[PDB]
């Protein structure tokens, strides 16, 4: 009772079930570096502005 | 000009002239500190965008 499958079926992406858990760290990649900490805030006008030698603007 | 407008102006000049002269050194000493240890926003290179990488199955599993 073996059926030939059909032009096309043996390609198919099948679902298959398992008890296996899924790997946690297949690459057993190390701890990622800290991100740069976040600016964020009020953005406000420059302090006596540019501040470039004798320039009050 | 009187002598207590001058007077107090000058108090003013020298306010913002004081005020300048210590940003002028806290900046020269965050410079120093950024481009020393990398973790400001100043000094920042690029490195290679990690959204660029394909995490897709591929046609051989180890990789
Ligand atoms: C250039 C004029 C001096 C000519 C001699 C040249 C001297 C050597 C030049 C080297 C650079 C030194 C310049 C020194 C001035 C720069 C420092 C400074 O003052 O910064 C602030 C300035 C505005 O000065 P502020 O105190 O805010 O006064 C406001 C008044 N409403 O904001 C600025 O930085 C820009 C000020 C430049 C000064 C000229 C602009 C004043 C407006 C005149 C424009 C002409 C209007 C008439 C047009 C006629 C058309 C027919």
């Amino acid at each position: 009772g073996w059926v030939r499958p059909d032009l096309g079926d043996l390609s198919k992406v099948t679902k298959v079930k398992t008890d296996r858990p899924l790997p946690e760290n297949p690459y057993h990649s190390r701890a990622r570096p800290e991100p740069n900490p976040e600016v964020e805030g009020d953005l406000k006008p420059a302090r006596h502005g540019s501040r470039l030698f004798f320039w009050t603007m | 000009d009187g002598p207590e407008k001058n007077y107090e102006r000058t108090m003013a000049i020298l306010q913002i002239e004081a005020e300048k002269a210590e940003l002028r050194l806290k900046e020269l000493e965050v410079r120093r500190l950024m481009r020393a240890r990398g973790d400001g926003p100043w000094f920042h290179y690029p490195t290679i965008d990690k959204e660029l990488i394909d995490h897709s199955p591929k046609a051989t599993p180890d990789n």
